[PDB]
DNA sequence: AGCAGCTGCACCT
DNA sequence: AGGTGCAGCTGCT
């Protein structure tokens, strides 16, 4: 018995692009009509502050390339002058049958895997995976830089079972914080929720709604695109911000990125937090590889002791690699 | 590797990227000190694609720089 | 060669993946040849049981999407292909490459026959409505009805019936529902003139064809070398690589009962126009005629200008 | 005799390829024993598989790769009827293809290194002593050797097709049906495929392109081609399909022969007051393109002033049947015909250019609209041609601006005599 | 007798591009203004998450090689941030004549299948194979990815005889399992229209919707474009959806495949579900072809066993021999 | 008493 | 996201 050549699985937990818009704070529940945050152009002068190369530290050359400075077009989204609170608004459907790949060839490596990830659900359920999914959906770890430095932040959830709400959850964001996992019965009952989507006994969808104070006229942080090429014939645009339909938005992975932050497994050390489950979990702020494949705790060898040789590892690591089938991808040679 | 087109200069961008799998780095083209465009070029491109891929804004500024600075004409 | 008594319009007709490539050497439009034989199957299916035959295509094309897209480092095209089912050892497929377009095109069609004697024109329309919303035109097939309540009938036109007066003031009234396309017509004297003028330098007759249909920049005397319309490579027939071949001695034949030949494209140019610029509208017809002595096989328009 | 020995160094060529693929368990005795076998009988093993090859203008195999068929090497004859272009005309131009094995491609490429230099490629055949003495065979081994290659340069295949080609029917006058088998011409696109690849590159086509931009001007001739699209054939593999196929890498080139509007764009005839008063001169991008065309043979002399002239009033003529046509186009776009805001004379010619009277259309307006025809519209569209056509005292004073002014009036008469057919 | 050199079958159940559009849950009546659902792009960063080589688990290797960005542009399709309902339209006719060849060599072997074919059709109809095709009709299957974790899916057809409907068929599209094969009145009314549509009595024309309770703002699932790869040049965008005319849109094939997954008789299981009918049985997601030759059990030893042999296969045989008759193909030596 | 197929291997740029 | 052939091969009789 060996892996199979193609293998692939599509992700549960899927969200939606998330909506940026603006008002007061306590205008906070009739906040269905607000104006949404636009993406706007302004102008920037930018200053000479690299490192220089030690060739060109010569000082005429450095005063010659200060009396010449560079200009940019950048986007730029800032909340109106009157209105100090930004809400952002997206949708997650928890779908369940995570064990099962969307593509296979060998039957034999599919149906071990199949029973092994039986045994997975029926050792213990799907408890802490949705708990510290429901601990990422209650703090606001989706406002990425939008968050920091918030004066208070409020999470509405809706579980919306018809086409209404058939439940409300209401969180204090900066109570519950970003480092450790607590305990709390509502908390517990969404964590509920969402196992139970895992498990295919429901389906789940949620509409989740954050707001942040800031203050008014401040900077907010949607999420921002990719430019390749740059010249006169555009404004010397140098930033661009992602917009749905005039709307300042965030892109469905950033949410999905900052949802599965519940990898506190990893080897290296636990005093940092949590990371996103990847395999060789990495983090591009850091520039490294937790779970590195010279240790035995990355994904593909944990998966392939659990499954091929019947080494079921720590149920920390059982916990990542069924993290890493919900998250999905393609496993294979 | 920079490359010298006359007064012109286009040098990469010190640390590539990935882009559609291939990788690929930034090359910036000066007038001077006055920059003047930026490409996101892939790598295994020879220096006469990179200086090929400019030519075309290099020739916008001789246009605009010989009708600009015309002398002038007595009749 | 034959004047058509009347003229039958498929209104609109709309085609999902239509073949594209068509040709060794052309890519866009299809060859008329696929309009001349939907007709001389619609004659074989309906119109030999109403005496009632058909001889010629007048095309339009509406409208046109290639599936097709621009590989982003490049000037050129590519097609997009669709995944074939993999092989009995469960492999792969090898991958042939064929270009799919979308079409919208109205067809104008000759009548010599009984056609207002035996029946009436509106029950002959709808019928070959029906008949020709049951195949396929150019490798892809006719999209049937959509919310497009409109545009269904056709209009039997008699072409010399009543006064010439009200002959033209018939068919402008018909091209007032062909005014968004742009008719199709062949311009082989427009090529033989270039090609005569050009032989002054020298003579070669492909590169006539090649220099017909593309954007010469000439040098100042940075000029661009203009015809006055929209000048197109068509293929223009086929012409035999090999003498006749009974229906028995070739393998692998269609059929053992028809004789057999092989045969290679002959290209031409045509002319996408306006049909407000053309006076009678019969002159848009396309016939394809067969000189079996030699390889001459044909699709063309006679009797255009 | 010299050719021979020629050969011979071709062989060495051959060998070296093996020799990189060098192992140190047994790699050794197989090259000892490939090296003397090949250096003893390289035309013995060479005639083998040169059976296998067919020398061919026209394939089957681009059709598709698991079919197999005759494919036949002729010049058909040339056709009676005027303007048409083929592979027939160009005879001296042409080249000669190659079906068969990759190894047989080996060998057909030693004997088109033979071909070269000497008058070899014709006296591989026609030629004994001089042939043998260089060969270092035996008589009757040379004979054989002749007999392989007059037999590689013929066909050798039995008239057959496949089930995976085309083979059409063909309608004949007043009778029955007749198969055509067509094939894909090689020599034809190989020829085409090297003056696409000449115009587009050479040392010609990139000075002439520096020049377009230095706009510093030689005679010379620059050609330009739009919108080629690439087709790969077979697989990833050329050398299968073909020998050509190879050198051209799989991928042959297509002209465009698409209809003039191939990109529908949606246009905004919408309710804006500027809008539509804006849209009643519709300068479009085609439209600008023809006019620039137009306005530059405006100056002409009258040593070309009747072509000119012609040219002139085809533009016109062409100018007028695209206003017609985006006319058409914008009235079939649009599903309503929605109201402006402060829109006065963009109302009044969008009125003639109206679709039919809506929900939100008034009944009066609507039959006010029905009742008179939009002729004062066209005259409009006459200050529009004013507006295209720039006329002064050079015209006016002259005689060739009020024909030019006639020729301009009498298509703005045929365009409005074809709007004023719709309304009334 | 031996088979013809050439065998050619043109298609029957010619589907049309299926176009999307979005709308609200509870409109789907007046869904005819509905706007169409279209293709964006937007950005992608990612790490590095495949399989390494065993020469490739050098950790500095691999934090250099997490050190350089991986970008992509890829296309994307989303339902508007108000509307939760994605709407499916496509219209399938059906023609009938399915025994005739369009291409046959050998005159006796065309009679031969001529009459064997009649004789299918005097033994039993077409019931079998249309009751499956209004199945695959009902459940809605020909949405691939957009049916999984929908909350409520909902088909309505419609034939249409002259240029208003004949007749109308609703069907709740989930409690139509894809699994097994029912029989409903309404399903056994529309089996008796595709059948006697089937057996040259008529040409029926249908206009198929389908309505998936998606979520607000969530992700569909249009086709995908096959663009081969220009490999010595700049990076491409590296997903591609189908459009047809700024609207995204499934390819005519693939919902041509998802209509013939009507078998249940291939030799390997039967509890795995029907797939799509073709000589040598072969689906693509298993990567595996069911149906081998070297089991008499395929399309081509079966034809040649019941028309030059005389040696008529079992009921299920005939039905799968004639779905792959209806399907079309293009067989010969 | 062979036959036909069949799988597998190798070529090659 | 190769066609080809042919050597060898299986075989059970």
């Amino acid at each position: 018995l060996s892996t199979a050549s193609v293998l692939a699985f599509e992700r549960k937990l899927d969200p939606s692009d998330a909506l940026m818009s603006a008002g007061a704070w306590a205008q906070r529940d009739a906040s269905q009509e607000w104006p949404a945050v636009t993406v706007r152009e302004k102008s920037v002068r930018g200053t000479i502050s690299n490192r220089l190369k030690t060739k060109d530290r010569d000082p005429a050359k450095l005063d010659a390339s200060i009396q010449s400075p560079n200009l940019q077009t950048v986007d730029v989204a800032n909340l109106p002058s009157d209105a100090d609170t930004l809400k952002v608004r997206f949708t997650l459907r928890v779908l369940g049958g995570a064990g099962t790949p969307s593509a296979c060839n060998d039957a034999a490596y599919r149906d071990k895997l199949l029973q092994t990830v039986a045994t997975y659900v029926n050792e213990q359920g799907f408890a802490e995976l949705a708990r510290r999914y429901a601990h990422n959906l209650a703090n606001a770890r989706f406002l990425w830089r939008n968050r920091v430095g918030a004066e208070a932040v409020e999470v509405r959830i809706n579980h919306i079972r018809q086409g209404e709400v058939a439940r409300t959850w209401r969180f204090d964001a900066l109570a519950i914080g970003l480092r450790d996992f607590k305990a709390d019965a509502e908390l517990d009952a969404l964590a509920e929720l969402i196992a139970s989507g895992l498990s295919g006994s429901g389906h789940v969808l949620l509409e989740v709604v954050a707001f942040a104070r800031i203050g008014d006229g401040q900077e907010v942080f949607p999420s921002q695109e990719l430019i390749l090429d740059k010249g006169d014939k555009k404004g010397q645009k140098s930033k661009t911000l992602y917009s749905v339909r005039d709307a300042a938005a965030i892109h469905s992975q950033k949410i999905g990125n900052a949802l599965r932050t519940i990898d506190t497994w990893y080897p290296d050390e636990d005093g940092l937090g949590p990371i996103a489950v990847e395999p060789y979990g990495s983090v591009t702020s850091q520039g490294k590889a937790y779970r590195q494949p010279k240790q035995k705790l990355d994904f593909y060898t944990l998966l392939d002791n659990w499954v091929l040789r019947d080494e079921a590892p720590a149920v920390e690591q059982q916990h990542y690699v069924i993290a890493n089938l919900i998250r999905g991808g393609v496993f294979g040679e | 590797n920079a490359i010298h087109i006359g007064p012109f200069s286009i040098t990469p961008a010190a640390r590539g990227l990935h882009y559609g799998g291939l990788p690929h780095h930034q090359w910036t083209l000066y007038y001077g000190p006055r920059e003047m465009a930026i490409k996101t070029l892939p790598d295994s491109y020879t220096s006469s694609e990179v200086r090929d891929e400019f030519s075309d804004i290099i020739a916008e500024f001789v246009i605009d720089a010989r009708h600009r600075y015309a002398p002038d004409v007595l009749e | 060669v034959t004047d058509p008594e009347a003229l039958l319009l498929l209104p609109r007709l709309s085609i999902q993946n239509a073949n594209a490539i068509s040709s060794p050497l052309t890519w866009g439009f299809p060859s008329p040849g696929a309009f001349t034989g939907f007709v001389h199957a619609l004659q074989r299916r309906v119109g030999i049981s109403l005496d009632i035959e058909l001889d010629g295509v007048g095309i339009v094309c509406h409208r046109f999407e290639a599936q097709i897209s621009q590989p982003a480092g490049k000037r050129t095209k590519v097609f997009n292909l669709t995944r074939n089912p993999l092989n009995r050892d469960g492999s792969t497929a090898a991958i042939v490459e064929e270009g799919r377009a979308h079409l919208e095109v109205s067809l104008l069609l000759g009548v010599h026959g009984d056609g207002l004697d035996d029946h009436p024109a509106q029950e002959i329309a709808r019928q070959v409505q029906e008949q020709a919303g049951a195949m396929r035109l150019a490798g892809g097939s006719i999209l049937p009805w959509c919310n497009e309540r409109f545009p269904a009938p056709n209009a039997e036109l008699l072409m010399l019936g009543g006064s010439d007066e009200q002959r033209r003031k018939n068919q402008r009234r018909l091209t007032r529902r062909l005014l968004p396309g742009f008719a199709l017509v062949s311009r082989e004297a427009l090529l033989q003139q270039h090609l005569e003028t050009l032989r002054t330098t020298l003579p070669e007759a492909t590169t006539l064809d090649a220099l017909l249909d593309l954007c010469r920049i000439n040098f100042e005397p940075w000029q661009v070398r203009d015809k006055p319309g929209w000048l197109v490579p068509i293929p223009a027939g086929y012409n035999a690589l090999s003498p006749l071949y009974l229906p028995g001695e070739v393998r692998n034949a269609r059929d053992r009962e028809t004789p057999l030949r092989f045969v290679e494209n002959l290209f031409g140019l045509g002319e996408w126009l306006s049909p407000h610029r053309v006076a009678a509208l019969s002159d848009l017809l396309w016939y394809h005629h067969a000189e079996p002595d030699k390889g001459l096989y044909r699709w063309s328009t006679p009797r255009f200008v | 005799q010299e050719l021979r020995q020629f050969i011979e160094s071709f062989i060495q060529e051959r060998l070296q390829g093996k020799l990189d693929k060098l192992h140190p368990d047994e790699d050794d005795k197989r090259q000892t024993l490939l090296a003397t076998h090949r250096r003893e009988a390289w035309l013995a093993d060479a005639a083998r598989r040169v059976g296998q090859l067919q020398l061919v203008t026209h394939t089957l195999k681009p059709i598709h790769p698991d079919a197999r068929g005759s494919n036949l090497h002729s010049l058909p004859q040339a056709p009676g009827q005027p303007g048409l272009a083929g592979s027939h005309e160009l005879g001296d131009r042409l080249v000669s293809d190659v079906v068969g094995n990759a190894a047989a491609l080996d060998v057909f490429k030693f004997l088109s290194l033979q071909y070269q230099g000497k008058n070899l490629l014709n006296w591989l055949t026609e030629d004994s002593a001089e042939a043998v003495q260089a060969l270092s065979d035996n008589a009757e081994q040379a004979r054989e050797w002749r007999q392989a290659f007059i037999g590689i340069t013929a066909v050798k295949g039995a008239p057959a097709s496949h089930s995976l080609a085309k083979q059409l029917y063909f309608p004949l006058p007043g009778s029955g049906y007749h198969l055509l088998a067509p094939l894909f011409p090689t020599s034809l696109v190989h020829h085409v495929h090297a003056l696409l690849r000449e115009a587009r590159f050479g040392d010609a086509a990139k000075a002439a392109r520096e020049a377009r931009s230095r706009q510093e001007s030689w005679p010379h001739g620059f050609s330009e081609y739009p919108n080629l699209a690439i087709q790969k054939f077979g697989g990833t593999k050329p050398q299968n399909i073909s020998q050509l196929n190879s050198e051209r890498y799989g991928e042959n080139w297509l002209l465009p022969s698409l209809p003039p509007h191939w990109q529908r764009q949606d246009q905004r005839a919408p309710i804006r007051h500027s809008s539509v008063f804006e849209h009643d001169f519709g300068r479009s991008p085609e439209v600008s393109r023809l006019t620039r065309t137009l306005q530059r043979l405006l100056a002409k002399t009258r040593h070309n002033n009747f072509t000119i002239r012609r040219y002139r009033a085809q533009l016109v003529g062409q100018i007028c049947d695209e206003a017609l046509q985006y006319a058409a186009r914008l009235r079939e776009l649009e599903p309503g015909w929605s109201a402006t805001p402060g829109c006065q004379l963009h109302d009044a010619e969008q009125l003639w250019l109206d679709p039919l009277r809506a929900q939100t259309d008034e009944t009066f307006l609507q039959r006010r609209l029905r009742g008179d025809w939009p002729a004062e519209v066209g005259n409009r569209f006459a200050n529009w041609l004013n507006r295209a056509v720039s006329s002064d005292s050079q015209i006016l004073g002259s005689p060739e601006a009020a024909q030019w002014s006639q020729e301009l009036s009498k298509e703005l008469t045929m365009f409005k005599e074809i709007l004023e057919d719709e309304r009334d």
